[PDB]
């Protein structure tokens, strides 16, 4: 027992070691190199942020799992949570805009050049961590703490039958978070790789046919990763929402925290993908 | 013709060869010297106060 | 900061606004070079692209092109090609019939001869390693009405083949395009062109698409 | 070429015997006539504030004569006028043209001169009643691209370099006077003296003539170099004048005798050079490199006294102002910087 | 260039009337416009002022909100619209072209004012002198004090001169003080510190005869000065 509590802290501690530092870098490297020439570096600029945000979010909670208790009081409860939900909501969003900017730069060359000028980018960055906000104010007022079992829980309220109004609040993020922006970035992935697969420049000799292998690749790795590490922790709210045989188990909040984990897990080297093969930066390196 | 220029190209060397050349000791003597009375003058040379650059931070 | 100099702040301001709006209206321009070699049909593709330096400017598909044309500097090219770099696509003309006369400038020389030299300096340049060069071919109705009558041996005396259109366009074409020294990220385009018109502008169009498509790829991220 | 032979070689000769007369009262090195100096300490400069503006590579960059006002010239077809002290732009001139490779401003605040790639050379008027910059002539009549273009003491007569022809000219008329002429190669550098009557220039051959705008016939020639003629300027008395070329050697050349003085180099730097200036106290020398970088060198001693590198693109162009303050330097990455 | 107002007549109290100035032979979209309005038989007053843009306009001291100006840049036009009337304010009004840059000359030019009739800090800074009588031939020096030291940290003063002849609009003959005007001749000449501000007349000729003036540019509200007259 003692020795997964070690772990996962060390998993978490490892793994919050290895995101906050590697935000840290990055957020500044892109601070000093090429700084908004291109869209794509707006964008890795907002996903900096983003993840760092995140960094500060996770040693808090890893506290309780390892006290089961939250020693701080109201200011925290709410100041720690929406924090939380929000980094959710502007990391996803701002990998789906990168994926439908490439889709565009990649499939209609003749208007991605009235269309791919940074001042249009900026725009597009505003939107976003505008319109989640939106998405994240509520949380932030629907805070509440609550006692039981001798253990203080920050949980969260409404005035509907809590059962039958208002758990949808949460099948909801279900959808708008994992459906439609997996279902959009896969589409706008395969039809970028089919008209790359045509052209007449990545293509041809085998000579720079691995050139086509490893856009492949890439392509192929991020899908992967955010359809990994993100899944199973949808999968196991619903379970959660679905099973009524077995709660509050000595087995089950080890995973619970176990796969919580692999959440910020993907927070953290979800900026930790964009700067181990992104090439003009691998340029920069040289 | 180009002989006509050489007349006037010799020619035109022509005019080249009839200088009065002096010694170079003394045209490296006149750079010191001008090099040496105007030195206080320079602002790159010679630092400048902060307060007398015009140029500051 | 004196009531004055704040008015030439407010004049600097406005001037920085309108040089960046009229580069803006600029960065989504294609701009292609015309580098041709004497008296090979240039005057044409131009002669029906639309339908010192010269500009030409047209539009196509919702696209602007203009042209810069440059035949009339007799001065050393190697101080003044360093103006045209960043250009997205070279276009270079080659006239099918003009392996049989014998160039004004001399009689040893032929036409052909020179014009594969023109295009080796043109292509190896170091400041065009990164660059496509869209290649045309001019007057295909002389090569096909005198090709019977004159030997293609005549010049490249490698040669050994028939004196049918098919064979003879396709040996000018692999020994004009085996010129490259780095096949890896610069690609050469060919084309056949005559008096027929619509079939010449859509390859210019479908060449300039493909330098875009890498062009966005590289500056992404991706490629 | 045979009587040619003889005189150059009567006028080695000469020179030999000047170098004979050099070598009898000097080292030559002019140096070791100058053993007795004392060296000069680290001189370690400063940026004061970078000039944005531009979109694309800066092929000019000539100052003011109260040292208060700044001409650029770039490749998107703008000559941007503005003011170093506060870096504020004061005009803006559109070119009917877009190839432009240099500009001058003449020494009385009035117009500004442009040109290059279009055969074609344009005069501009600043102060105008009606209130805008318009154009007040258009030279015409070189059959090339015009590589200097520069004013002669006033408002009215300008000097030029293009192809292969240095052609002087007269505003209002509007016709050449005193084309001169004896080039090979292509002309790419036009200076001037202070009190300027005479005048030296540098072509693509390793040579360069001076000339002398009373009559219009080379003064005298200069060579020694082995590749271009990149930039070269002159020394503040009017009896010297640094000289550039592609081969990463400045030379720096006397009129009174007409060799060589001192040769700046190290083995460390093997790329070429862009522009030379020259500072009011006769002692420091700014050369922008394609390293980068532009590297000072004492012209007294053969050593380096600092290393303003903060570019990050080859430097075109590179200005002292008239009365020494500073220094402004411009590459290819579209940002001036002034050195202070 | 030529550029003419109109909108004057008579009104009458609690109304409200529109000045358009109109303006031909130059471009009016890289200009500032200033109004000066000067009631009969007295001194001058600044009005407003609408930078090219349209940034930053100012307005008046005692005509604040109750003013309106603006201006038209397609049609050239400038909409002065003006809300009471008073009866205080029957005066001719002229407008003026000015542009601001590094070496630039404001108030230029000027132009011919209706004649608007009524039926019924800043850095003081007056003249001392109301009348000279002057023969031909007469060196002439007239002087000028202000209340605040003009000078700035940048090295140079704001004063400015103007000349009136009888019957006609003001011209400009002195900027800056060591700095002369476009189209006046080397006869006038300024100079100055601190506080003591002078103007000198070599040769003096029948023409030279009007009211002179002279104004601050330091501060936002522009303050002006009577006139010393000069008859004969
Ligand atoms: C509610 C189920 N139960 C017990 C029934 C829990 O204990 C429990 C499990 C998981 C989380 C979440 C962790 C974060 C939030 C932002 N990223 C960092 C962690 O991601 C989420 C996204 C979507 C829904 C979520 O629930 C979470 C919270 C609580």
């Amino acid at each position: 027992s003692l020795a997964l509590a070690i772990a996962i802290t060390a998993l978490y501690s490892a793994v919050c070691a290895v995101g906050l530092l590697g935000n840290v870098l990055v957020m500044f490297g892109i601070v000093r190199y090429t700084k908004m020439k291109t869209a794509t570096n707006i964008y890795i600029f907002n996903l900096a942020l983003a993840d760092a945000l995140a960094t500060s979010t996770l040693p808090f909670q890893s506290a309780k799992y390892l006290m089961e208790t939250w020693p701080f009081g109201e200011l925290l409860c709410k100041a720690v949570l929406s924090i939380d939900y929000y980094n959710m909501f502007t990391s996803i969003f701002t990998l789906t805009m990168m994926s439908v900017d490439r889709y565009i730069a990649v499939c209609h060359p003749v208007k991605a050049l009235d269309f791919r000028t940074p001042a249009k980018a900026k725009l597009i960055n505003i939107c976003i961590w505008v319109l989640a906000s939106g998405v994240g104010v509520p949380i932030m007022v629907m805070a509440v703490t609550r006692p039981r079992d001798g253990a203080v829980v920050c949980m969260l309220q409404f005035p509907s039958p809590s059962w039958y109004w208002d758990t949808v609040t949460k099948i909801c993020v279900f959808l708008f978070a994992f459906v439609v922006p997996i279902l959009i970035i896969t589409v706008c992935y395969g039809l970028m790789l089919l008209r790359l697969r045509s052209v007449r420049l990545l293509s041809g000799s085998k000579e720079k046919d691995r050139s086509l292998r490893r856009i492949t690749r890439m392509v192929l790795v991020v899908v992967g990763a955010f359809v990994v590490c993100w899944a199973p922790i949808h999968i196991f709210v619903i379970v959660w929402t679905l099973v009524d045989i077995d709660r509050r188990d000595p087995l089950v909040v080890a995973a619970l925290h176990l796969c919580i984990a692999l959440g910020y897990a993907n927070s953290s080297l979800n900026p930790v993908l964009y700067a181990f093969l992104d090439e003009n930066f691998k340029r920069c390196f040289r | 013709a180009s002989i006509a220029q050489a007349r006037k190209l010799v020619e035109q060397l022509k005019m080249e060869a009839n200088i009065d050349r002096i010694k170079v000791s003394k045209a490296a003597a006149d750079l010191m010297a001008y090099c040496e009375a105007h030195a206080k003058e320079d602002p790159l040379l010679t630092p400048v106060p902060a307060s007398e650059n015009p140029f500051r931070e | 900061l004196s009531a004055e100099d704040k008015a030439a702040a407010e004049r600097s301001k406005m001037i920085d606004k309108n040089l960046r709006e009229d580069g803006e209206k600029a960065a989504r321009e294609v701009k292609l070079l015309l580098l041709g070699a004497g008296e090979s049909g240039k005057n044409t593709i131009v002669k029906q692209m639309k339908i010192g330096i010269v500009e030409t400017h047209f539009t196509f598909k919702d696209l602007h092109f203009k042209m810069f044309d440059v035949g009339a500097q007799r001065s050393e090219r190697k101080k003044w090609i360093h103006c045209f770099e960043g250009v997205t696509a070279i276009i270079f003309c080659v006239a099918l019939s003009a392996y049989d006369l014998v160039l004004a400038e001399d009689e040893e020389m032929n036409r052909m001869h020179a014009s594969m030299k023109l295009f080796d300096s043109i292509c190896n340049n170091k400041w065009f390693t990164d660059t496509s060069i869209i290649l045309f071919l001019n007057k295909k109705d002389l090569f096909e009405e005198k090709i019977t009558h004159s030997p293609l041996t005549i010049c490249f005396p490698e040669y050994t083949g028939a004196n049918k259109y098919d064979e003879a366009a396709s040996y000018i074409q692999s020994k004009f395009e085996d010129l490259n020294k780095r096949k890896d990220t610069k690609e050469i385009y060919t084309h056949f062109t005559c008096s027929t018109d619509t079939k010449n502008v859509q390859f210019v169009f479908d060449a300039v698409t493909d330098v875009i498509i890498k062009n966005n790829l590289k500056d992404c991220g991706l490629f | 070429g045979s009587e040619l032979d003889q005189l150059r070689q009567e006028a080695e000769q000469l020179k030999n015997q000047i170098r004979d007369a050099r070598k009898a009262c000097a080292d030559a090195t002019l140096s070791q006539i100058t053993n007795n100096i004392d060296p000069v300490g680290r001189i370690q400069m400063r940026t004061r504030r970078t000039l944005r503006g531009h979109l694309a590579k800066i092929y000019a960059m000539h100052w003011g004569t109260d040292s208060r006002l700044l001409v650029s010239a770039s490749q998107d077809g703008k000559l941007i006028i503005w003011d170093s002290y506060t870096t504020n732009k004061v005009h803006a001139i559109p070119l009917r043209s877009s190839w432009v490779m240099t500009c001058a401003y003449a020494p009385s605040g009035n117009y500004v001169a442009c040109g290059g790639l279009d055969n074609i050379c344009s005069i501009y008027n600043l102060k105008t009643r009606e209130g805008n910059v318009r154009v007040s002539r258009e030279l015409a009549g070189h059959t090339g691209y015009l590589s200097c273009c520069r004013f002669l003491d006033d408002n009215q007569i300008v000097t030029s370099s293009g192809d292969t022809t240095c052609a002087l000219w007269d505003i209002e008329t509007g016709q050449q006077t005193t084309t001169f002429t004896g080039h090979t190669g292509d002309v790419m550098s036009l200076s001037l003296a202070p009190d300027t009557r005479l005048f030296v220039s540098g072509a693509c051959d390793a040579s360069a003539k001076l000339w002398d705008v009373r009559e219009g016939m080379c003064r005298q020639t200069f060579t020694g170099h082995e590749s271009d003629i990149n930039a070269i300027c002159f020394f503040p008395n009017g009896n010297a004048f640094a000289t550039g070329s592609d081969d990463a050697t400045c030379r720096l050349f006397d009129l009174r005798a007409d060799q060589e003085l001192m040769t700046y180099s190290h083995d460390n730097i093997i790329c070429g050079i862009t522009s030379v200036s020259f500072s009011k106290s006769g002692r420091l020398l700014l050369a922008g490199y394609d390293d980068f970088n532009c590297n000072v060198w004492d012209a007294l001693k053969a050593d380096r006294a600092g290393v303003l590198a903060g570019h990050d693109n080859r430097v075109s162009c590179l200005g002292v102002t008239d009365d020494g303050m500073a220094v402004a330097t411009g590459s290819w990455d579209s940002f001036l910087k002034i050195w202070n | 260039v030529q550029l003419v107002e109109s909108g004057g007549g008579l009104v009458q109290p609690g109304g409200s009337r529109k000045l358009s100035c109109s303006a031909s032979g130059f471009a009016f979209s890289s200009f500032g416009m200033h109004w000066v309005r000067q009631a009969p038989e007295k001194g001058l007053e600044w009005v407003a002022y609408i930078s090219s843009g349209s940034g930053t306009i100012y307005y008046a001291d005692t005509v604040k909100g109750r003013f309106t100006i603006s201006r038209d840049d397609p049609k050239n036009t400038l909409f002065l619209q003006m809300t009471s009337l008073r009866s205080e304010d029957t005066a001719m009004y002229y407008c003026v072209r000015s542009i601001y840059y590094y070496g630039s000359s404001p108030f230029d030019f000027w132009g011919q004012g209706t004649t608007l009739t009524v039926s019924s800090s800043d850095i003081v800074m007056t003249q001392a002198t109301s009348s000279v009588p002057v023969t031909p031939g007469e060196s002439v020096s007239i002087s000028c004090r202000s209340s605040k030291s003009l000078l700035h940290s940048n090295g140079n003063t704001y004063l400015y001169w103007f000349l009136q002849r009888p019957g006609q609009s003001p011209q400009l003959l002195i900027y800056r003080m060591s700095n002369l005007a476009s189209g006046v001749p080397d006869r006038f000449s300024g100079s100055g510190s601190g506080t003591a501000f002078t103007l000198t007349i070599s040769r003096l000729e029948a023409e030279d005869v009007g009211v002179y003036y002279c104004m601050q540019h330091l501060e936002y509200p522009l303050t002006f000065g009577a006139g010393t007259k000069l008859e004969l």
